[PDB]
RNA sequence: GGUUGCGGCCAUAUCUACCAGAAAGCACCGUUUCCCGUCCGAUCAACUGUAGUUAAGCUGGUAAGAGCCUGACCGAGUAGUGUAGUGGGUGACCAUACGCGAAACUCAGGUGCUGCAAUCU
RNA sequence: GAGAACAGAAAUCUCCAGUAGAACAAAAGGGUAAAAGCCCCCUUGAUUUUGAUUUUCAGUGUGAAUACAAACCAUGAAAGU
């Protein structure tokens, strides 16, 4: 009846994992396959593991969160959950990691130079005489506004601007599978 | 946002050995909200639950029409009608056959709650907006006769109505300024603040003569609140909420109700408070004494609400500094100061079981604290704008709140 | 031939039409990224004369249900007819909240304390998501019965596309059955055959449309009075039952009497 | 095209690595009761669980080539591969990856004594809790054969290595033990997997919160019986290892500061 | 026997697949709007035709379904420019059948010179009651043989109104 | 033992033509007052159960019916296949062993079981 | 397959048949079935901060990017995504 339990091994404990392991000695004769009574030992085994464990489970710390309604995955302040420590058990990795670090030939050459990471501020630019900002990228841009205009002033020129773009595009993707060749 | 930082890798391999073991009526707290209710499109001012049922509540606002709402339909019923200025607060009787409510207008309206139809002719007399009121309590009422309201209005006098007649059977203009509040106790003596810096119990039984005149406050007087405030109001509707048989049953259990809480130490005197602008607040047992028993103090901001606990063991007020403070209520002793609102506090009402006290500020998310803590129990953010007020039903199955976005919100466990 | 051997047999539920796997396992596959808690689906679903409501939780052997609920039991409340309408699906929710919130326990392991109010996701299975429809109703007579069932008001009657605001006059009306009501005036002017065809168990029983407010009124009172669930008398022993299927049921034919032949 | 990056996100080395898939194979020689066995093995598996119809011949001993293949297409890193033959009789050749390639592979033959989950009390058992571990013996500690089972039965019914968990998700609790000691060199011990349904009542004697532990079986039962094994290279070892990575006179101190010391 | 599988028309279809693109479409399907009361539905090309110079997406007809009692009304007044004698063929082998007319002018409606001359396409399709499994979205399934309909009992339903003979065996 | 809701296995579960379904429970069905959406109240949404039907879906039975599945110490520890010895030969390769270890084929069997709540002569 | 004024072997419309030689950026190739395909409704995101790397020199409690993780976002009734 009483909840105490106790072996002459002290049991490990990984509460991380959930999980425990009993180091005592095993009984060879209640294991035997041939006695009836095989399975009822065995239950009472692990009704003590089971029980030292919620002992130590039950005494862990235990996270308090007063949000309950519109939380996105927070615990509700009714509820409780046991603050489990990180597990022991090293298990070994699924994949590498992701160690194919290369520099493309770029970041060398920033770090030879001044030049500084770009802003990262927004694609938005205000465009030249007009009262409307036109993004450059993302969106409808200025760049293609070029070739939407009636006249050019100067073969089609509009045709021209689109050869440099797709120039640009093709030199920025040979660029890619050159790095993607180191 | 700023994460709690992580726990040292110390504090990890410490938390890996084992550790802390050890061989050696109720209410349920509200922790849920519930869908809106859409209604009048003004403001809510003031809220009330019927002392019968959660089932029942009323609430004013800026609109005229105030407004029955059904709890567990969380739908209109009956909403009122009569009134032609904002509805500055509501009080249902203590029997609860009858609703009443005080309009900024001068006019007064009793409603019937079986239909909500107004209870015969507005009363009228004052010569400013209402500004509380106060039903007489059912254990002085002798049997089948209706309890007496108690009215007051910004003049700063005080009429005591009989709602038969519906007219003030009484009246008195003892006060200079404004009447911020007014309270029937269960002694027969009656009491109210005011704005001129004063409070005077009143005894009706000597034609409403009065008998004593408190002079303490450094500033007006706010909020005046008796520790047998939620006795006399609940009309011996227990939590179970039966209805006496017979009205000498309710009674009975009237008297009875209010000697439990009375005789608390041993000797029937209930204990009385008055919140001040002065930031501070003063125990008072009139009927011991001119003088207050104690000076609580301690607020950075004026206080706007006290309300004692329902056994009475426990005072607390709302104050503008952003932080409640509890108080024992038998000698106004500090206990604990809550904390977290970001903004004024507004009012707060106890739970039925005295275990936990819901609050609101002018901070949009209303909170309840668990008293028997010290501490926040849930937060209860919804309200889009300031939760003007909120009150918790007798039996404590269900929570309402108002506020500046016209959008009645009840909550429950 | 080929093809009946090429193709897979689908899932023998998926052959039927009664379930969808493809919201189920959102309904039961939790991700779950958040912390691993028990879990119950609200399962909710119609048929001709009747309504089904029922909690369940996932199992190895197959789904359990903790609590049921059903239209039939309607007319021990009183509500004798209008099992199918609106306003009787939200007797059934608030009959199916009420129920479990007594079987639990919650009023009328204490460890980790056990106030816990319960929670469950309701789940219409294929019926249509539209707004108004009766199994909303349903849904929302769960919440008021003081199961936490977290929905938008989007889809409550009334409700109006174009702004948030949602009328609650016509929630109640629906609750009531009001708009039966507003059918039984309808009817009471225009062609009286469709009157004495349609309703004719609530003029069999003198019913009038202002007495169904008050008829909801007292079945709901009595949803609050004695959810007690009770047992059908069952007058007949279930071996009475299963003499009588041996009657009619078609055994399989004996070896003997088909291989001679 | 965006939903072809998500699956590429999903078949990469994250810094905190998504619970691994399981892909039960059934054999070619598969025995229905095998085939019962593993869908009840599975069972226990859901959410993070596959399956085949078609039957297979893979010979993993013989040629892991096909299982690395199946690996990489099916995104399951585990795989079960049933087996059957007149010698090895009910096989349940367990097997691991790492990049998908072979990590290590067990026999874990079942033994005739095995019983259904059918054939046990009808308690509930909700999906997708994290079951509790009980191992017993001291050979699973030092043994690699036994610490290698452990690490296996760790890293397949382990669940989300979640940093906070219920109480109320304890609902069961899977076990394991050795058919007792054994001196060295002596035939490894049967293993013995076992699984219970937990239940709690008051105690009133071993303090006021604790409560009294018991256990009803559930299954399934399993005696598994070793055969052959095989066990990663040493490099391999090293790289399934390694931390992510992802300071002396200095700390973090309560409410954020960075405090230093002189010392 | 067959007393609740007594045979009824499941909808009536006009339709008209005009030649050519273009405005004429609009007053082709304001002719069906006008007939059948309620708005056309556009039919788009269903893939690069090329054969009449039309382009894949490209609207080429129009349709509209008709049930209800009405449907029987303009099945009368389309059946009366047919002389009420279709064709032994125009009849589906699963009991549906139909048909087209020239100048659909002559059936009642006034002539309304400004949309212009027009005929248009008719296809009763006949049921049973239990059809709503087929469609249904909970327990869907097939129909058994015996309620199937049948070629047969088109032609006794055509018989079994209008007198229609079936012309050209 | 029949049946409704949720399911587990995922063809012993599916497809073709007929027969039965006593009592109970879907369903077919009748309608467009209201919520609601479609060209069409056909589906969807709603109305009570009213005028009916077991005609269909559906549950069972039949068929030298088509596919499918089970175990046998059935092929069989067989074929295939790594292993040693100059044992024979210029040699390939062949007998000798214990390992991993099939299938086509043959025999016999079957054409769905099972958990929760409820209901039924 | 049976069919539909002009309309036929190729127009658009109808009923019974379909494991899907539909369109899923796709390559060996496993596989998507009330979708990962067709149709319809609502919408930003190159948002903020916490750490470990990146060079800087008014090197800076981040002044700015990379990765980590929390808020915020859109949607649905919700599960969840």
């Amino acid at each position: 009846l009483p909840v105490t339990v106790e072996k002459p091994i002290p049991v490990v404990y990984d509460l991380g994992n959930l999980a425990a392991f009993d180091s005592n000695v095993l009984d060879k004769n209640d294991l035997d396959s041939s006695n009836a009574r095989r399975e009822e030992k065995i239950k009472s085994l692990t009704r003590d593991n089971v029980q030292l464990l919620i002992n130590q489970l039950l005494s862990l710390p235990m996270k308090t969160t007063t949000e309950s309604v519109g939380g996105t995955g927070g615990q509700s302040s009714v509820m409780t959950l046991l603050q489990l420590p990180d597990p022991t058990t090293d298990l070994p990795r699924e994949k590498p990691l992701p160690k194919a670090k290369a520099m493309t030939k770029w970041e060398k050459f920033a770090a030879k130079k001044g030049i500084k990471p770009k802003e990262r501020a927004g694609k938005m630019i205000y465009d030249e005489a007009s009262g409307e900002w036109v993004p450059k990228w993302g969106y409808k841009g200025a760049n293609k506004k070029l070739d939407d205009q009636w006249l050019v002033e100067v073969i089609d020129p509009r045709t021209l601007n689109r050869a440099e773009r797709k120039r640009l595009v093709k030199k920025n993707e040979k660029q890619q599978r050159r790095n993607m060749k180191n | 946002s700023t994460l709690i930082p992580p726990p040292s890798k110390k504090q990890k391999k410490e938390a890996q050995l084992p550790r802390e073991v050890a061989i050696i009526f109720k209410v349920k707290p509200v922790t849920r909200s519930s869908s809106a209710i859409a209604g009048h499109g003004s403001t809510i001012l003031c809220s009330a639950f019927a002392p019968h049922t959660s089932s029942r509540m009323v609430t004013g606002a800026g609109d005229n029409t105030a407004r029955i709402w059904d709890c567990d339909t969380q739908t209109p019923m009956h909403t009122l009608k009569g009134h032609y200025n904002w509805v500055l607060c509501v009080s249902w009787s203590p029997d609860g056959e009858v609703i009443a409510t005080g309009s900024m207008d001068n006019t007064i309206r009793l409603w019937d709650p079986k239909s909500g139809q107004c209870l015969g002719d507005a009363l009228r007399g004052h010569s400013k907006w209402i500004t509380s009121l106060s039903w007489e309590p059912i254990h002085l009422v002798k049997p089948g006769s209706k309890p007496r309201l108690a009215s007051s209005s910004k003049d700063g006098t005080i009429k005591i109505w009989d709602t038969v007649s519906r007219v003030c059977q009484y009246t008195m203009s003892g006060h200079t300024n404004s009447v911020s509040c007014v309270k029937w106790g269960g002694q027969g003596l009656l009491y109210s603040g005011s704005h001129d810096r004063t409070v005077r119990v009143w005894d009706i039984n000597s034609q409403g003569r009065c008998i004593n005149i408190l002079k303490s406050h450094a500033h007006w007087v706010n909020h005046l609140s008796l520790s047998t405030d939620y006795a006399l109001r609940i009309g011996a509707f227990d939590h179970t909420g039966k209805k006496p048989s017979t009205p000498e049953e309710a009674q009975k259990k009237a008297l009875e109700n209010y000697e439990k809480i009375c005789k608390k130490n041993g000797n029937s005197e209930e204990m009385m408070v008055t919140a001040s602008d002065d930031y501070t607040m003063f125990l008072w047992n009139p009927l011991k004494s001119t003088k207050p028993i104690a000076r609580m103090t301690g607020h950075q901001k004026l206080v706007n609400h006290v309300a004692f606990s329902p056994d009475g063991r426990y005072i607390v007020s709302a104050s503008f500094d952003n932080s409640i403070k509890l108080w024992d209520g038998r000698d106004g002793k500090f206990i604990s100061t809550f904390r977290g609102h970001v903004a004024s506090v507004y009012q707060v009402a106890w739970s039925s079981d005295c275990r936990l006290l819901v609050s609101c500020s002018k901070d949009t998310t209303l909170k309840v604290w668990d008293v028997r803590t010290r501490k926040l129990s849930v937060d209860l953010p919804g309200h889009k704008d300031e939760v003007y007020t909120v009150d918790w039903s007798v039996d404590g199955k269900r929570v309402c709140s108002g506020g500046k976005d016209k959008m009645v919100r009840l909550w429950t466990h | 031939s080929a093809y009946s051997s090429r193709f897979q047999t689908p899932f023998r539920r998926r052959r039927e039409g009664k379930t969808d796997y493809y919201q189920r396992k959102r309904l039961v596959t939790q991700h779950k990224a958040k912390y691993n808690t028990p879990k119950y689906r609200l399962v909710v679903r119609f048929t001709n004369k009747d309504i089904i409501c029922q909690i369940i939780s996932s199992t190895i052997t197959g789904d359990v249900v903790l609590a049921a609920a059903y239209s039939h039991e309607l007319p021990r409340y009183g509500i004798t007819h209008g099992l199918t309408n609106w306003a009787a699906a939200y007797a059934t929710g608030l009959l199916i909240a009420r129920r479990t919130l007594q079987k639990l326990g919650l009023d009328e392991e204490a460890v980790e304390d056990g106030p816990r109010p319960f929670k469950v996701f309701l789940d219409i299975g294929l019926q249509r998501t539209t707004t108004g429809a009766r199994v909303f109703g349903a849904l929302k007579g769960a919440s008021d019965g003081g199961l936490y069932v977290p929905h938008s008001e989007n889809r409550f009657p009334g409700w109006d596309f174009e702004t948030e605001e949602i009328d609650p006059e016509l929630l109640r009306s629906y609750i009531f059955g009001g708009h039966v009501s507003q059918y039984m005036e309808e009817l009471a002017d225009d062609d009286e055959e469709r009157f004495s065809e349609l309703f004719k168990g609530y003029l069999a029983d003198d019913i009038d449309a202002d007495s169904l407010e008050d008829i909801y009124t007292s079945a709901h009172e009595a949803i609050r009075a004695d959810p007690a669930f009770k047992p059908t008398e069952k007058k007949f022993t279930k071996e009475q039952y299963a003499a009588e299927s041996k009657k009619y049921r078609q055994t399989k034919l004996s070896k003997e009497e088909r291989a001679a032949r | 095209n965006a939903r072809a990056k998500r699956a590429l996100v999903k078949r990469e080395a994250k810094l905190v690595e998504n619970v691994k898939q399981a892909l039960f194979i059934p054999g070619q020689s598969c025995n229905k009761n095998l085939h019962d066995i593993m869908v009840d093995l599975s069972a226990l598996k859901k959410p993070d669980m596959k399956r085949f119809n078609r039957k297979n011949d893979i010979h993993p001993f013989e040629d892991m080539s096909p299982l690395e293949f199946f690996s990489e297409k099916n995104d399951c890193s585990l795989m079960v591969l049933m087996t059957s033959s007149k010698k090895r009789k009910n096989n349940m050749t367990f097997i691991r990856t790492f990049g998908y390639k072979i990590y290590d592979m067990i026999e874990l033959m079942v033994a005739d004594n095995f019983k259904l989950l059918s054939d046990f009390k009808k308690l509930t058992f909700t999906v997708g809790l994290k079951p509790m571990f009980t191992f017993q013996g001291a050979a699973f500690d030092t043994h690699p054969v036994y610490k290698q089972i452990k690490s296996l039965f760790l890293d397949f019914f382990r669940g989300e290595s979640t940093d906070l968990q219920d109480v109320a998700g304890l609902q069961h609790v899977i076990s394991m033990t050795i058919q007792g000691d054994f001196q060295d060199g002596e035939p490894l011990p049967n293993v013995l997997f076992r699984v219970y349904k937990l239940k709690s009542y008051k105690s009133d004697q071993g303090g006021k919160r604790l409560p009294r532990i018991e256990l009803v079986e559930i299954g399934p039962r399993l005696d598994f019986k070793i055969g052959r094994i095989h066990t990663p290279s040493p490099d391999m070892v090293t790289e399934a290892h390694k931390k992510p990575k992802q300071k002396k006179n200095v700390e973090l101190d309560i409410m954020g500061d960075k405090l230093g010391r002189i010392h | 026997q067959n007393p609740m599988r007594d045979l009824k028309i499941e909808k009536l279809v006009l339709n008209i697949s005009v030649g050519e693109s273009g405005d004429r479409l609009t007053r082709a399907s304001k002719v069906l709007e006008q007939l059948s009361g309620q708005t056309p539905v556009q039919s788009k090309a269903r893939y690069t035709v090329r054969t009449f110079g039309i382009r894949r997406n490209e609207k080429i007809a129009v349709h509209v379904t008709v049930r209800g009692p009405k449907a029987e009304e303009i099945l009368e007044r389309g059946l009366k420019v047919k002389e009420y004698q279709l064709r032994d063929r125009n009849f589906s082998a699963t009991g549906n059948f139909g048909f087209g007319i020239d100048e659909h002018i002559d059936l009642g409606i006034k002539y309304d010179p400004s949309i212009g001359i027009f005929g248009m396409d008719f296809y009763v399709v006949m049921n049973r009651p239990g059809a709503r499994v087929t469609r249904r979205k909970r327990c869907k399934g097939t129909v058994g043989n015996s309620h199937k309909t049948t070629k047969e009992d088109t032609v006794s339903w055509f018989k079994q109104k209008y007198d229609a003979d079936v012309l050209d065996k």
